[PDB]
């Protein structure tokens, strides 16, 4: 099936490379198109360019294509897009679409990032239980958050999958250079406060994911 | 000033002295009728 498996979000460095790579398979890297997306902050999917996948090719465009500049090794349907040369009027999504029929026939997952060469450091995991008054209601609800992480994107990873279910994460708060963003962990009445509500989040330029569980307040 | 003798090129209905010919029949690139396809191909009538 058409799994053409882009990359996550990104805060992308201005000056260097980035490369979302298009693991293009099942849709075309070895035998059809991978058709090659720039992402536009308003813009939607722009081209990248297209390639039908029988020879090997990839091919470019005229606003995507250039400072995104991509290379595929489509066997295991292998490919990445570099969102590279980066300035701060370079950052959008990404994507790719797996192709029959020169229009594409299977659509690829695709990658949001900005451009954005600043501090970089990884994750903190914000954990929290419910309030101390009330709890008359369904459930207990709670947070895991990726707060204090600069920059993001700083991933929301809960508790080896306890707080996965339930877990609902919002965006990362781009501010003073940080990203600080919460997430809605509900712990079930019968699951919570006699287990948790947890969520976490996760940074690469430190390396870290911090998953913490709702736990007791009190 | 003359009338030299020489040869007359032939000008007339001259249908069989020379022999337009063609053996290995017609050989050269021209792919024009490519249509856009990913993995089956979308192509229609057109080209040679």
């Amino acid at each position: 099936q058409i799994q053409l498996v882009q990359s996550g979000r990104e805060v992308k460095n201005p000056g260097e490379t980035v490369k979302i790579s298009c693991k293009a398979s099942g849709y075309t890297f070895t035998e059809y198109p991978m058709l090659w997306v720039k992402q536009a902050p308003g813009k939607g999917f722009r081209w990248m360019g297209l390639i039908y996948t029988n020879t090997g090719e990839p091919t470019y465009a005229e606003e995507f294509k250039g400072r995104f500049v991509f290379s595929l090794e489509i066997s295991a349907s292998t490919a990445y897009l570099q969102i590279n040369n980066l300035t701060n009027e370079d950052t959008a999504t990404y994507f790719c679409v797996r192709d029959y029929f020169i229009s594409l026939d299977y659509w690829g997952q695709g990658t949001t990032l900005t451009v954005s060469s600043a501090k970089t450091t990884a994750p903190s995991v914000y954990p929290l239980a419910p309030v101390c008054g009330g709890t008359t209601g369904s459930s207990v609800t709670l947070g895991c958050l990726v707060k204090g992480y600069f920059p993001e994107p700083v991933t929301l990873t809960w508790n080896s999958g306890s707080l996965s279910s339930g877990v609902h994460t919002f965006p990362a708060l781009l501010q003073s250079g940080l990203y600080t963003l919460s997430s809605s962990v509900t712990v079930t009445s019968n699951t919570w406060p006699s287990q948790t509500i947890t969520c976490n989040v996760a940074h690469p330029a430190s390396s870290t994911k911090v998953d913490k569980k709702i736990e007791s307040r009190r | 000033g003359v009338e030299l003798p020489c040869t007359s090129y032939q000008l007339t209905t001259a249908p069989t002295d020379e022999e337009i010919d063609m053996h290995t029949p017609p050989d050269i690139p021209d792919r024009t009728l490519l249509s856009q396809t990913a993995g089956n191909v979308k192509i229609t009538a057109g080209g040679r």
